[PDB]
């Protein structure tokens, strides 16, 4: 969410959905998370590095 | 509180001096404030409660 | 239970001319205006509608039958009349005498009409008072509804005008008959006719065209007996409206439509009330039956 | 073939006045209810203080106002009758063949009138026990409530939610108070604990308490009426014993009658007194003597003197002091396919995660578990035990 | 409590149908002598003694209508009316078992979306006994379609005046009576008349002087008319009221929706829709025994009127154009 | 007919009801979860093309009572619902041992003064106020209490009644917000709507699902989450292992693991749970 | 204290099949052209109007039904029937028997039509006396102004197949027409392969008017133009065809619109007669389990 | 009668039946349970009653 006026008027509520799951901030997914993620990730299509 | 009409049925007494001169005239052009008519099957001793 | 009894006060003494007509309809039918058990002259007549210095027409009156109660009576003392009620349902003694005289039997189908055969019979003046008494007049309702429908012919033939062995004759099995049209007002026919306007023309719009189809397959080579109308002959119109091809879904929801209207129809070809007679004599003429306000 | 018996089923009369509830109420006999609009209560409440020599202000005396009124009800009946019956109901009786119908249609329609006097019975019963739960508070709601250790200062924020936190230290332990009292070691000391705390606390207050309504045998006392269903009685009749199993009742009711100057006040007026004669001797016959007990009850009973007393078999049975009266509301309604009232049917919310995550300094209080251990893992799912004890992800 | 059993007996065997006049031959000329109700005259003596008038009073015919019980979401029917209100039956489908929708005059109102510019008085009034209109909208999804084709009206099965409610949060208890006069439930010997609000009538009596007889009747009369408003489909209730037979007044209606079938039809002039040439209709409610009076009412604010002795004869509607 | 005027005579709670034995537990603590598809019919997607999908992958009336065709018979008593708030990742789970709302600030009115709207709402939906549970933190989430939040998108709505049965929705009774303002009131009067009384929206009885009750004849349930504003928790386990754990050792018990947990249930009600034949009371 | 009980004693004794066909039925609705306590059985079917040897007709059934006096069963002995009057504004019981099975609904109104259906579904035939009785078809209103609506559709679009078939698809013809969709309810009728013939008069008369009916607006169109005439109706011209208003009254001449416009009104009075509706009774209460109506008249 | 008299509906039939099942583990063969009771001799006796 944003909030943002018209030039001269009040202030609008417009929206944007944040589309990846990366740009879920930091304090709803911390780097701790997010990595502990993909090792789960990655026991199941088994990429092999 | 304004005291006004009420239909209770009163033990009501009457004079000798008539009144019915001009009374279809009157009440119908407001000789006294606060009148209440009577057609036929109205004319009785209202309901009482309490 | 109940009263229906109305006794008519009079002003001046009966002269012998004046009991004989009425001693003649002494069971009738007559309307009058109000609900009393006492009653004054003036509403016991049709004539405060169908007058002599007026020129009446019948629908008005027909219209005014509608409105008002109805009557049968019982005596004629010199003094006063004496009439009995009709009530929505009861059951009573009737006993026609109208002039082109008719016959009944039991389950047959009753209206009560203006006199639209003769003023002069129908209607007897009282000169001991001056105001006339005017009768009704008992028809089966397939007369009933004849002479209506002769009637909103004749209004329309007079003013394109601006002959009567057309314009002015109720056919019926056995006898054909003569109206009585001098002087009819025609504006209250007028307003009947404009309502037709309202419907007849509404009609033409939906027509529906598989019906109009079956025509061809019915008087080009197929003699039927109503059919005789059109005397073997297409009109020009069915030729006109029937290019299309065909289509079922089409054709029921301009049936329905079609289907609605014509019920409403009896709104302006009404009747005044009703008359199913269950019981009747010959011998007599009496008859019982039961009124409706319809 | 054979028949061998025609069987019949005759309902016993339930009257309301013998049954147990009538302890719980005050029954009057009245005329006109569809003339009557309401009723008014008049409390007059004084209330003393304290003189005291702190550095205060003191204070004033006081005074209470509180308003009443009445409750309007209504109970139909509906019974059927067929119409072969009714038209010989008036038959000619001509014919020996008659007195065997004529018999037998009679006893269509005063079977009939009986059965319209057992559904107004059930309305006698059914509509005081709705509205005697219509005013019903719980337990947890009284208790702290009850104590007037918290109501001793004014209700500010601090003795609200003081309060708040012991509904729930109620509702969490004592409820289902006789489902605990099996695997609890004590046992039958849990019960008479959880019920002299109810009963007590019952703030009665009673204005007819010097009337002698309802004593038992002995003279003793009856402090009221606990009204449970069967199963829960079958546990309290071991528990408890029954005593005694004798009370004394009234025979009739207490009329209402505006003979005399209560009709004056009724037909030219609105409002009509009670007791109007007992209102009189206060104001001119012998006036301006003090408000005193001894010249009440001679006055505040309204015929509960009068009534004459009768035998009235119920369960009895000592708790603390208080005699208390045990009912049987079940042959009231299983009878019938009604539903019974007082098996009321409690719901709840049940709070629940799943999917969740731990922070950076994770740890293992744990007796033994060699599984998961490492942080690459995210559980994604939940474990709920069933009702029927099953394990459901 | 034995005599209760008595009041049972007294109001009940004495409150019976009469029977069929049925007597055996054998006794001779006594068949007569049972027959009183067909006597109408009576022997008017010196002075009326109610001990001499008391079998010209104890006599009566025999008048009762008949009760149809309802179920309501009680959304639809206010918790509150005035007691003598006009109802219907919106029935479309056997959803549950007992299962019922009713519709006041105010609803119907609501329900439609037709203008205060038609009916400036009950617009105020129903804005609080109700929502924002889709309070009522929200049980029938088909309004904006049973409207387009006309096929609203085949669905309202009239029934009358209101006598007894029973009303609850969640479900309305409304006994409502058919052919008309209702005791009451608060008080015996009284007889629930009906009300109308007074915006929803146009009387069709009134006139100059210029004449026009009286009969034993007035017949209160519902309509219909499927009009447009914001180039959207709204219906318009109306009422009439005439004893004047039913010939003159479905010409007596097109003098009154005058000007709205001119303002429509310029509409649908450029194009066709044969399920639009509906346009409304006419139904029949009772009588009621013309001479008699509608006193003004008051409420919350809001004129209503009331009839006295009406009785309910219900009719169908007829398609007039 | 017979009418009945009934009196309170005295000012004193003279009626107490109390309960005393559970008989039989009806709605199965049950797994089922609730369908919007069911709550919502009235929108879907842009695209037929993409909605045509979802339901595929995912998901009337009887004699006067409802009854839903895709079940021909339940076995573990009535099917009750789950419903759905989208939560953040970090939440604590030491907030969800303890009774609490499902909201993330707690919500009980009584606390605050009588027939105050401003005062009242401060509890709600605030943040520059903390808590009145914990003060560290001053929500739980701002995405299910912030007062635009989805905690509120999803549930202020007032039940709209519709020809078709409803289904009942839990999350209604802890997120209405006018409902709860009827609690503002001093608790001498709230103790007298809670008897007679009856809130907006409860769940039904004897039926397959969780519906919309309507009938109000026939209701009896008295359920005290209305009143005291919070919501139980019972057992769960991220892991199948604290299960085992739970009812091995009770005393001893292991309650947090690095990335599991427990939530030992606290109700009115206590059961035996029956695992094979070991028994935690 | 009025009396009313219609006995109907007979000659021939029932058999024993056909006394368990009209216990089939106990309570129904019989026309009875009669006002007395005791009747022969000539009267108490439709028998008087649609027999076997005459062709059946509709106009005559509908002139009959509101012309007579309908009335209940109460009992079937042996010997004799017991019916009961019908009295204006009445009170009483009726159950359905009636081929094919339309479930009712409480509160709604009711028309009395004639069978069109299939003789067995219709009648009862007896062979104790050889004299058919024949029910009539109590149908609700709605649903009867539907039955008959579409069947007399299917009944004109027969008659072009006769004639030329490569001009109606019976597909076409036995999807849209033997389909009734009303309280959100379907049925399905008799398509009656035997050969109908109840309702070709119908057909004989409205295919009949429509080609005298637009003929007809066009004279009354040029009547009566004053500056009184109606205002409402300069609307109509938008309504009205414009291949209509291209016709002369030339050809036909003046002798012959004579003998149109008395037989135009003439079909349009007598097909109202018949669209407005027979006598009736209005159902309040029902329930579906027990089939048991309340009613109370309404005349006509 | 606490159970049946809200009509035997699709869920009193099945709710009954888990009554089947918890009656018929634990309150069978009640006199052979009765022997490893502590309280024992009572268990019985209610049995009975």
């Amino acid at each position: 969410f944003f909030v943002h006026p018209c030039p001269g008027a009040r202030g609008s509520y417009r929206a944007t959905h944040r589309t990846m799951v990366g740009n879920i901030p930091q304090p709803l997914a911390p780097r701790e998370f997010q990595e502990s993620r993909g090792a789960q990730f990655d026991a199941v299509t088994n990429m092999t590095h | 509180m304004e005291a006004t009409l009420e239909q209770r049925p009163f033990p009501y007494l009457a004079t000798e001096a008539n009144l019915l001169t001009q009374i279809k005239e009157s009440a119908a052009d407001g000789l006294f404030k606060s009148f209440q008519l009577l057609l036929g099957k109205d004319a009785r001793e209202g309901s009482v409660r309490f | 239970a109940l009263d229906k009894s109305i006794v008519v006060n009079l002003t001046s003494r009966l002269f012998a001319d004046e009991l004989a007509a009425l001693q003649s309809k002494i069971g009738s039918v007559l309307p009058l205006g109000d609900c009393h058990r006492l009653q004054n002259i003036q509403a016991l007549g049709l004539g405060c509608v169908c007058s002599r210095e007026t020129s009446p027409d019948y629908i008005q009156i027909m219209q005014y039958l509608s409105k008002c109660t109805l009557a049968v009576l019982e005596e004629v003392r010199p003094d006063s009349l004496r009439l009995t009620r009709m009530d929505p349902s009861d059951n009573l003694q009737i006993k026609n005498v109208y002039a082109p005289f008719f016959q009944w039997d039991s389950n047959t189908q009753l209206a009560v009409l203006p006199p639209l055969f003769s003023r002069k019979d129908s209607t007897i003046v009282l000169e001991s008072n001056g105001f006339d008494i005017v009768f009704p007049m008992v028809v089966p309702q397939q007369l009933g509804h004849a002479i209506l429908q002769q009637l909103l012919v004749y209004h329309i033939y007079s003013k394109i005008s601006a002959l009567d062995l057309y314009t002015t004759n109720v056919s019926f099995m056995g006898r054909t008959y003569r109206l009585d049209v001098d002087n009819t007002d025609p504006r209250t026919a007028l307003r009947v006719l404009d309502d037709l306007s309202m419907y007849l023309c509404i009609l033409s719009a939906l027509v529906p065209r598989g019906c109009l189809r079956l025509l061809t397959a019915l008087v080009r080579h197929d003699r039927h007996p109503l059919t005789e109308v059109f005397e073997g002959v297409v009109p020009d119109e069915v030729t006109r409206i029937d290019l299309d091809q065909l289509s079922v879904p089409d054709d029921i929801t301009r049936m329905r439509v079609m289907f609605s209207y014509l019920q409403s129809l009896s709104s302006i070809f009404n009747l005044g009330p009703r008359l199913h007679v269950y019981a009747y004599s010959a011998e007599t003429l009496a008859a019982s039956c039961w009124y409706s306000p319809r | 073939e054979a028949l061998l018996g025609v069987y019949t089923n005759v309902v016993e009369f339930v009257k309301f006045l013998e049954t147990a509830l009538a302890a719980a109420c005050v029954n009057t006999e009245f005329k006109d209810l569809r003339r009557m609009i309401d009723g008014k209560i008049q409390f007059k409440i004084s209330m003393p203080t304290i003189a005291h020599g702190d550095g205060r202000r003191p204070n004033k005396q006081r005074q209470y106002i509180v308003m009443k009124a009445c409750n309007k009800h209504h109970i139909g009946a509906e019974i059927e009758l067929a119409a072969a019956d009714i038209e010989l109901l008036f038959a000619e009786k001509e014919t020996p063949l008659d007195f065997t119908e004529y018999a037998g249609a009679i006893k269509t329609i005063t079977s009939a009138l009986q059965f319209g006097m057992d559904a107004l019975e059930r309305g006698l019963v059914d509509t005081v026990l709705a509205v005697k739960l219509r005013h019903a508070p719980p337990v947890f709601i009284l208790k702290t409530l009850g104590d007037p250790v918290y109501s001793e200062r004014g209700l500010k924020k601090a003795v609200k939610s003081d309060m708040v936190s012991m509904f729930k230290a109620h509702l969490i332990e004592h409820s289902f108070f006789l489902d605990k009292a099996e695997l609890m070691t004590r046992g039958k000391q849990y019960v008479l604990t959880m019920l002299s705390d109810m009963l007590a606390a019952v703030c009665e207050d009673t204005v007819f308490k010097g009337v002698s309504t309802y004593t038992t045998a002995s003279g003793q006392q009856v402090a009221g009426v606990l009204e449970t269903t069967d199963s829960v009685m079958r546990r309290l009749m071991n528990l408890l014993g029954q005593v005694e199993s004798a009370m004394s009742g009234p025979a009739a009711y207490a009329s209402y009658v505006v003979r005399g100057a209560n009709l004056v006040t009724a037909v030219s007026y609105g409002r009509a007194m009670r007791n109007f004669e007992q209102f009189m001797a206060r104001i001119v016959d012998h006036p301006n003597a003090l408000p005193s007990v001894e010249g009440d009850k001679a006055a505040l009973a309204d015929g509960h003197d009068e009534i004459q007393r009768t035998r009235i078999a119920a369960s009895l049975v000592k708790i603390g002091d208080k005699f208390v009266a045990i009912e049987s509301l079940q042959r009231m309604y299983n009878e019938t396919q009604f539903p019974c009232p007082l098996n009321r049917r409690i719901q709840y919310t049940y709070f629940f995660p799943v999917g969740l995550h731990l922070p950076v300094p994770r740890y293992s209080t744990s007796v033994s578990v060699r599984g998961v251990e490492s942080p690459a893992i995210q559980s994604t799912e939940t474990w709920v035990v069933n009702k029927n004890n099953v394990p459901l992800c | 409590q034995a005599e209760n059993a008595a009041r049972l007996g007294r109001q009940v065997l004495g409150l019976l149908p009469p029977p069929t006049h049925r007597v055996s031959l054998t006794r001779g000329p006594e068949f007569a002598r049972g027959v009183r109700d067909l006597l109408s005259k009576y022997a008017a003596s010196t002075r009326p003694t109610v001990g001499s008038l008391h079998e010209a009073l104890r006599q009566a015919p025999f008048r009762q209508p008949t009760y149809g019980d309802f179920l309501v979401y009680s959304q639809t029917f206010s918790p509150q009316e005035p007691l003598g209100t006009f109802l219907f039956s919106f029935k479309q489908e056997d959803n549950g078992s007992s299962m019922d929708m009713l519709l006041t005059p105010t609803s119907l109102f609501m329900l439609s979306g037709m203008e205060a510019a038609k009916a400036p008085q009950t617009h105020k009034v129903a804005g609080v006994w109700y929502g924002s209109g889709s309070g009522l909208a929200d049980f029938i999804p088909n309004l904006s379609e049973l409207m387009d084709t006309g096929e609203f009206h085949t669905l309202l099965t009239p029934v009358g005046p209101m006598v007894q409610s029973v009303h609850s949060t969640f479900v309305t208890k409304v006994t409502s009576a058919m052919k008309g006069v209702g005791l009451a439930r608060d008080e015996p010997r009284a007889h629930v008349g009906l009300t109308l609000p007074c915006d929803m009538l146009v009387d069709l009596d009134e006139s100059c002087p210029m004449r026009e007889p009286a009969g034993l009747n007035v017949t209160i009369y519902a309509s219909l008319v499927y009009l447009r408003v914001n180039q959207r489909p709204s219906m318009a209730l109306t009422f009439f009221q005439s004893g004047k037979g039913f010939a003159e007044v479905v010409a007596m209606i097109k003098d009154h929706f005058t000007d709205v079938i001119r303002t429509k039809y310029i509409q649908l002039r450029h194009e066709l829709y044969i399920n639009r040439l509906v346009f409304g209709a006419v139904c029949t409610l009772g009588t009621v025994p013309f001479d008699s009076h509608p006193v003004h009412q008051s409420l919350n604010s809001l004129p209503v009127l009331v009839f006295a002795n009406f009785e309910a004869a219900c009719g169908p509607w007829t398609v007039f154009l | 007919t017979h009418e009945i005027a009934s009196l309170h005579t005295a000012l004193g709670y003279s009626s107490v009801i109390a309960p005393a034995h559970v008989a039989a537990i009806t709605t199965d603590m049950g797994v089922h979860c609730q369908d919007l598809f069911m709550i919502f019919p009235g929108d879907a997607y842009q695209d037929r093309q993409l909605h045509d999908y979802i339901k595929m992958k995912a998901g009337g009336y009887a004699a006067g009572v409802p009854r839903c065709e895709n079940l021909p018979g339940l076995s573990h008593g009535q099917l009750a619902t789950c419903e759905i708030i989208p939560t953040p990742v970090t939440s604590d789970v030491a907030y969800f041992q303890t009774p609490s709302n499902p909201r993330g600030r707690a919500a009980c009115v009584v606390s605050c003064d009588a027939y105050s709207n401003e005062s009242a709402e401060r509890l709600l939906y605030d943040h520059s106020i903390p808590d009145p549970a914990y003060e560290c933190r001053s929500t739980n989430n701002p995405w299910a209490s912030q007062r635009g939040s989805l905690g509120d998108v999803l549930y202020n709505i007032t039940f709209r009644q519709t020809a078709l049965p409803g289904m009942y929705s839990p999350c209604r009774q802890f997120f209405h917000k006018e409902d709860i303002m009827r609690y503002n009131r001093g608790l001498y009067t709230l103790v007298n709507e809670y008897s007679a009384r009856l809130a907006g929206a409860p769940a039904t009885s004897t039926t397959d699902l969780q519906y919309v009750v309507v009938n109000g004849t026939d209701v009896f349930l008295d359920q005290p989450c209305h009143m005291l504003q919070e919501a139980y928790p019972t057992l769960a386990a991220s892991h199948r292992v604290m299960l085992d754990e739970y009812m091995s050792n009770k005393q001893t018990h292991a309650p947090v693991h690095m990335g599991q947990y427990l939530i030992e249930e606290v109700a009115p009600m206590k059961r035996l749970l029956k695992l094979g034949n070991k028994v935690v009371y």
